[PDB]
DNA sequence: TCTGACGCGGC
DNA sequence: GCCGCGTCAGA
């Protein structure tokens, strides 16, 4: 019946779910954390976790399996591979992103704050993107015969790289097949902003 | 004669149909329920209220028992009492179970 | 007979029909009888037809 | 052996069935009451035969 | 108006609570039979009446 | 007077019978004074230059959907927008647009005069205007939902002054935030999201001009102009509101009570008494009756039954009803059912025979049956969805038979084949496919072990006690 | 220990019954002529109240072992045992608050003990026939004072602005929201102490006890007055079709069918700015709607069915020798 | 469809125990033993870290006991550790990470020869803290499971892990503060099942 | 019918 | 401080 997802701003995961719900064509109410009252807010969870989403009779706080929750909950197309074997490597792909992913985007976030720092992290960046460059080609997301949750998971990393003045297209390696392609899907390209533009923002 | 043993159930309360037009069965009267509570006969007063005619999940179990031959009792609740409280629910009045330490 | 649909029959059910080869009726008979303990004789049989037809 | 079969030979009111209810009823308490229970004595206990 | 039961406890309470504290001075009054049922504390026990 | 009486019919019927009866000549200068806010409007509405791009950029839509027409001898024809006002339509939109650029590259007054006038030909009535006030209107309720979300951002975390509105209020600068650094307010999550917020502000004002206060005045302007025009409408309905009463009084015992069908004539008569214009000498009360009739009628059919049933269905009934009607007295044959499909406009006979089947309301259950027993039709109906406990009863013997003879039969391949394939206590009753990897081997060799183990079922000695279910 | 040793009866918050409530009805369709089935948002809608059969959705394009918590995305019907829809609640939406029927005509009704003012006078206000000044401004008016619509002009025009006499539910609401217990107990125990209650005095000790007993409990005095009505489980309001092709039907969905169809006809003449007299009389409607509903005839001539006979309150059924206390359950 | 494992890992002997309940062909590989270091040197070539319990298929190799355990249920139709119902399956999931963040990772610390007194007394009074409110929280979820399907036959992998936990706490030495004759006699009937016997062996 | 309780409006 | 009119609620 009615489902909605409180999410916190500038968050990887928040995004990661918007976009699921979207790719799953199901209507959700999306309410910002921090227009609700910071009592209230701590109400909802006590350790206080942004992104959880609303049920009537079930609430979850954990984003590590909260993407699979919304994929078995919704017998909409799947996000994850029929082949039980792709099935298989995606989970493994995903566990990999998640184990060593702070580095990417919290440090950088909090432990560079001298220029030079943020400076000396993009150039070590630039390189990882440049070995990953030399990996899958002409995939149509990834790995897959078909749109995946895996792809989903790569939209939130781009988004917030971008956020954080980090953009590379052409200067990002030969991933420049997928990363255009991604943005085709509806869903995807939600990550931010005479008639026309009105009607958008409605 | 009007012998009844097992009969269908008011959709409303769950509760058997009476008057022998469809399988019938007795009405159990209030003041028979008081000289129930004048004997001291509270398990029998407890098991007719619950189990042997709004206790869904009772009957059921009872039958199987019965069938089975095998000794249990199990009486949570009475349905009339869970639609009483639907019923108060609605009105702006609120009833529910709790547990008091005090 | 009245006919019936959406049986939804449980897996030990379908192993049964399985088994013996029996399939699912998708019709259900209510005839008319009368009630234990009443005996008699019908000395007579009315039947109406439809109208139009 | 099964409940069905149990109900089919109950309902042709087999001969074997009376003997197997005397022995169930046989030390079986019932309850005998009247539509107007103005005191508990109205309502008593007795064993059917 | 207050109930006996309820005089005693809160007498008693305040009995050896501290020290006297004047705990209560009460005269019993007489009430009809349905006032002194629809009084009882329990609400349901009143209400079904 | 106050005499406290409970029913709000009396009450109601007193402040609206209050209000004198006007005569033709008072309607007359009410449409006129109507007509003139209108034109007022309007007029002022035309004068800001961007409102006749954004009609330019609506035109263009329409023609890309008519584009759109022709890929699935005339032009795609949407005429929504411009009612009675499709090539002449085409023809004065290509010169509207020309003559727009035109004026916004060099002229200042005589092209915005031509313009005008061009529009003031064009004929537009009610729905065109609003959807014109509201292209004006929507910019700057956008805006102010912007200040308003800013406002709430900075201000409980600025300090929470409150009280010194004005330095907050300054908008568009984006500099207060850099002096706020020293003071309170120290966000830079929302000092970003501010910017972005005043950015987008920015962006839409030079989409529409200069500052706020260009459209804060634009708006009052409209407000004053349109509550003179509610004013002029609300003197004319309330003379108007017996009218709803009058026509009521036809229909009382058609299932809907005289307050709701009093509502169902207010509110056709309050539409009605817009669209009607002075212009032609007639009595406005005809066309306040059709917009009341017709809304009496839908509301009667749409909450007539507790079963909603189709309008169009239930006028072909009525007809149906009266043709009946007319028969039974004529020839006083009270079906003629084929003498009926002889002469109606229906053209059906089976619908007659399915159209006539919903003729019965449903019974209240609380209803008396008189004594009959001193009972009642609710009591009586009974749960037939639930399974009763016999009927629950022997499920459970048939399941817990089956398992002891799987374990009976086959050691352990042939009862975990037939748990895989039929599925028992299994979540996905897997396929043969997922039960041939299962095993890495037999793929195909699934099925023929299947079959063996229901051949071996299907001996007397089992299938006998099984049978009595079945 | 798994048991519930006690059981309590409090006031319901707004926020309470919105959490009860599973979904909002918005439209009054029980059930399609054509076909008997749930409608979309209607009292007996699926989606809300639950699945009519076990494990089924209503297209059914959902009818296997393998999903069986899955929520079909054709529709908003969940995949579960019927018997939720039994247990499961809904909430209807006010557009005007509606004061609750059983506080005002308590006899002693609350309302008029809390405001410390005669009933008629409340139900004048109810009904629209006077305006009381919520907010005293510097105008020497009292708060608790009526104004006659011609007084009320005068008053407007010489004072202006700086005060307001709302009428109707919302001003009763808003005066009962607009009240500090400490001041107004500390005040009514120092007339106690000065002890007259010969004759004056006697009524005022109820106010004190009430007061005191609204503090400890700390429920919301505006509470009384309901912004949303909750709506009662379909399988206790049965539309069940018997032989002779005919429907039985409750008399609360009748109430709850009119009580929605009302409400949206009064948002309707919002959205629409109609007249004020119109909009007075819609509300007043309403209220007398919900009224019905709780218990017809408690202050006027009970609406009655085409058969005549006074339609069942949901009051009625708890309440008499057929009443559910005593019918049922013993 | 071989298993590399490493003797005295509590990871490895609950792969071990699952692979035993779907009774496939594992072909058990030692890490630690010298007996066979050019297939220990393939798994480090496969694997960049070498982590074991390593799950090793033609197709892929997977590595993570979670991962492992969730492709071993999509590998195999034998009778599941996960529950029909959704809700379910994802407490049992959130439960599984909370016991292996909390213990698993305490046990493999305590595995380490380079321990010190203070870190290790440490570990040891919060597993005893936290194992009775683990092993109420279980057996709750496992009331629930059953309660939802009866008879469904169905082995839940929770039970099994608490099982091994105990188990390793019994080898550890460490004291279970539990004043209940009920939960040790349930502790002591988990021990006793017949499969678990013969992993244990 | 009625009883009372509870009322609460006149003076 | 009171007469006398009234609601309700059960039979
Ligand atoms: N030896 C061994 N350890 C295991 C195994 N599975 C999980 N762990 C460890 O247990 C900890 C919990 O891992 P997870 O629950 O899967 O991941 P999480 O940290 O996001 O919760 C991790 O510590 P961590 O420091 O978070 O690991 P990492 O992800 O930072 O490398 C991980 O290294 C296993 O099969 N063998
Ligand atoms: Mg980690
Ligand atoms: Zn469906």
């Amino acid at each position: 019946m009615k489902v909605t997802l409180y999410t916190t701003k500038y968050c990887p995961y928040s995004l990661r779910a918007r976009i699921a719900l979207a790719e799953k064509k199901m209507s959700t109410d999306i309410v910002e954390a921090g227009d609700l009252e910071p009592a209230m807010i701590k109400k909802i969870t006590p350790n206080g976790v942004f992104p959880v989403l609303m049920e009537k009779d079930y609430s979850i706080n954990n984003r590590k399996a909260l993407l699979i929750y919304i994929d078995e909950r919704f017998p909409a197309p799947s996000l994850l591979p029929n082949v039980v074997n792709e099935r298989i490597k995606i989970r493994l792909s995903l566990d990999k992103i998640d184990n060593e992913w702070y580095p990417v985007l919290d440090q950088i976030r909090k432990h560079r704050s001298d220029q030079k720092m943020l400076e000396s992290m993009f150039k070590d960046l630039k390189e990882s993107l440049l070995a990953m460059e030399k990996a899958f080609t002409g995939s149509e997301f990834f790995i897959s015969s078909g749109f995946t949750l895996a792809d989903c998971y790569i939209a939130a990393l781009i988004i917030c790289l971008e956020a954080e003045g980090f953009i590379i297209d052409d200067e990002y390696g030969a991933i420049y097949e997928y990363k255009k392609r991604l943005f085709a899907r509806d869903s995807v390209k939600k990550a931010n902003i005479l008639l026309k533009t009105l009607r958008t923002h409605r | 004669m009007h012998a009844r043993s097992t009969g269908s159930y008011s959709l409303v309360t769950q509760q058997p149909l009476g008057g022998k037009a469809q399988f019938g069965g007795q009405r159990f009267g209030e003041m028979e329920v008081w000289a129930l509570q004048a004997y001291g006969a509270a398990y029998t007063l407890r098991e007719m209220l619950t189990v042997k005619s709004d206790d869904i999940a009772g009957r059921s179990k009872m039958y199987k028992n019965i069938v089975d031959g095998k000794l249990t009792m199990n009486v949570d609740v009475p349905e009339s009492f869970n639609v009483l409280r639907n019923e108060v629910r609605a009105l702006g009045i609120d009833m529910d179970f709790d547990y008091s330490s005090e | 007979i009245t006919p019936k649909a959406e049986q939804q029959l449980t897996p030990e059910e379908r192993l049964l029909r399985a088994i013996f080869n029996e399939k699912a009726s998708n019709v259900v008979d209510s005839s008319l009888r009368m009630p234990s303990g009443t005996s008699g004789t019908v000395i007579n049989v009315q039947v109406f037809e439809n109208d139009k037809g | 052996t099964t409940i069905k079969q149990a109900k089919r030979m109950v309902e042709l009111e087999e001969a074997v069935v009376w003997d197997i209810l005397e022995t169930v009823i046989n030390e079986h308490p019932v309850l005998l009451n009247r539509a107007p229970t103005l005191h508990r004595l109205g309502i008593q206990a007795f064993e059917p035969r | 108006d207050e109930s006996i039961e309820l005089v005693r406890i809160l007498e008693e309470n305040d009995k050896l609570r501290k020290q006297g504290k004047k705990e209560v001075e009460y005269e019993l009054v007489l009430m009809g039979i349905t006032r002194s049922s629809l009084s009882t504390e329990s609400f349901l026990s009143a209400a079904s009446f | 007077l106050k005499g406290k009486t409970s029913d709000p019919i009396r009450m109601y019927m007193r402040e609206m019978g209050i209000v004198d009866l006007l005569d033709k000549k008072g309607e007359t200068d009410i449409a006129i004074r109507i007509e003139e806010g209108t034109t007022e409007v309007f007029s002022t509405i035309l004068s800001y230059p961007i409102v006749i791009k954004t009609y330019i950029e609506r035109f263009r839509e329409l023609e890309e959907k008519a584009i759109d027409y022709m890929n699935s001898e005339n032009e795609p024809v949407a005429r929504y927008i411009r009612f009675n006002e499709t090539q002449r339509a085409y023809e004065f939109f290509t010169n509207l647009e020309k003559m727009f650029e035109e004026y916004q590259d060099k002229p200042n007054k005589k092209l915005y005069t031509k313009i005008v006038k061009e529009f003031d030909n064009l004929r537009l009535s009610t729905s065109h205007l609003q959807k014109l006030v509201d292209y004006i209107r929507l910019p700057y309720a956008r805006v102010k939902e912007f200040e308003r979300k800013i406002l709430r951002l900075c201000v409980e975390r600025s300090k929470t002054p409150r009280q010194e509105f004005i330095k907050v209020y300054k908008v568009g600068s984006l500099e207060w935030l850099e002096p706020l650094t020293k003071k309170y307010k120290f966000t830079e999550n929302t000092i970003r999201e501010i910017k972005n917020l005043t950015k987008q502000i920015n962006q839409f004002q030079i989409l529409m001009m200069m500052d706020i206060e260009e459209l804060k005045q634009v708006n009052l302007e409209i407000s004053r102009s349109e509550a003179k025009i509610t004013q002029a409408k609300k003197e004319m309905i309330e003379a108007n509101l017996r009218l709803v009463v009058s026509e009521a009084k036809k229909y009382t015992n058609r299932g809907l009570h005289f307050l709701d069908i009093i509502q169902e004539g207010n509110i056709g008569l309050m539409k009605a008494v817009d669209k009607f214009d002075y212009r032609k000498g007639f009595k406005f009360s005809t066309y306040a009756t059709w917009w009341i009739r017709q809304a009496i009628t839908r509301s009667i059919a749409d909450q007539a039954r507790t079963i909603r049933v189709p309008v169009h269905m239930i006028e072909t009934i009525n007809k149906v009803n009266r043709i009946k009607r007319q028969i039974l007295q004529e020839k006083g044959r009270e079906a003629t059912e084929e003498e009926i499909i002889e002469h109606t406009p229906n053209m059906s006979k089976e619908k007659l025979k399915k159209i006539l089947n919903i003729s019965h309301t449903p019974i209240s259950m609380e209803s008396p049956i008189g004594d009959d027993e001193d009972s009642t039709v609710g009591d009586f109906i009974e749960d037939k969805n639930n399974y009763s406990p016999i009927e629950a009863a022997n499920l459970e013997n048939l399941r817990e038979a089956i398992k002891e003879l799987i374990e009976t039969g086959l050691t352990e391949r042939e009862a975990k084949v037939l748990m895989m394939r039929f599925g028992i206590g299994m979540n996905t009753d897997h396929t043969l496919e997922e039960v041939g990897k299962q095993f890495n081997v037999t793929r195909e060799r699934i099925r023929q072990i299947e079959a063996k183990a229901l051949r071996k079922l299907k001996h007397p000695s089992r299938s006998a006690f099984l049978k009595t279910f079945l | 220990s798994k048991k519930f040793d006690i059981i309590k009866i409090s006031l319901a918050s707004p926020e309470v019954i919105r959490s009860w409530s599973h979904g909002e009805v918005k439209k009054p369709e029980t059930i399609n002529y054509r076909t008997f089935k749930p409608e979309r948002d209607g009292l007996f809608c699926a989606k809300i109240f639950g699945p009519i059969k076990d494990y089924e959705c209503l297209c059914g394009k959902y009818k296997r072992l393998k999903h069986r918590g899955v929520v079909c995305e054709r529709c908003g019907v969940e995949v579960e045992q019927a018997k939720v829809r039994r247990e499961r609640m809904g909430h209807i939406d006010l557009v005007c608050p509606v004061v609750h029927i059983w506080y005002l005509k308590s006899l002693p009704s609350r309302i008029g003990l809390f405001l410390d003012m005669p009933l008629k006078n409340v139900e004048k206000v109810l009904y629209f026939e006077s305006y009381i000044v919520t907010d005293p401004g510097m105008t020497p008016l009292e708060k608790k004072q009526l104004l006659t619509d011609e007084e009320y002009a005068e008053a407007l025009e010489n004072y202006g602005y700086e005060f307001e006499a709302s009428m109707g539910a919302e001003a009763i609401r808003d005066l009962l929201a607009d009240t500090d217990i400490e001041s107004e107990i500390e005040l009514l125990q120092a007339e106690c102490e000065e002890s007259k209650s010969t004759a004056k005095k006697e009524k005022a000790i109820k106010r004190l006890r009430l007061l005191e007993t609204f503090q400890a409990s700390g429920n919301k005095p505006e509470w009384m007055v309901m912004t949303v009505l909750p709506v009662l489980p379909p399988d206790l309001r049965p539309l069940v079709p018997i032989e002779g092709g005919r429907f039985a039907t409750s008399d609360l969905n009748d109430l709850y069918r009119r009580v929605i169809n009302r409400n949206n006809r009064l948002k309707k003449l919002l959205d629409l700015n109609a007249p004020d007299i119109i909009v007075r009389n819609e509300k007043r409607m309403l209220q007398e709607a919900v009224d019905a509903l709780l218990d017809n005839g408690r202050r006027g001539r009970a609406v009655t069915g085409s058969n005549k006979r006074p339609l069942k309150s949901l009051a009625d059924m708890i309440k008499g020798k057929q009443g559910r206390f005593r019918q049922n359950l013993l | 469809m071989l298993l590399y494992t490493k003797k005295d890992d509590i990871y490895s002997d609950i792969v071990r125990m699952i692979l035993l309940i779907k009774g496939a062909n594992a072909k058990i590989v030692d890490v630690s033993k010298e007996e066979n270091s050019k297939h220990l040197e393939e798994l480090n070539i496969i694997t960049p870290n070498g982590n074991i319990p390593t799950l090793s298929t033609d197709d892929f190799a997977v590595y993570r006991l979670s991962v492992i355990i969730e492709a071993i249920e999509d590998l195999y139709p034998f009778p599941p550790m996960f529950p029909v119902f959704p809700k379910q399956r994802a407490n049992a999931r959130i439960l599984l990470e909370y016991v292996n963040k909390t213990f698993l990772q305490n046990i493999i610390k305590l595995q380490s020869p380079d321990l010190d007194e203070k870190q290790a007394n440490e570990i040891k009074m919060l597993m005893q803290r936290d194992i009775i409110s683990t092993y109420k929280k279980i057996v709750s979820e496992r009331e629930v499971n059953a309660e939802s399907n009866p008879d469904a036959q169905n082995i839940n992998v929770l039970t099994l892990i608490i099982t091994f936990v105990f188990y390793y706490f019994i080898k550890l030495k460490i004291s279970i503060p539990t004043k209940d004759k009920n939960i040790i006699k349930e502790i002591k009937e988990l021990l006793s099942e017949p499969n678990f016997i013969k992993t244990i062996k």
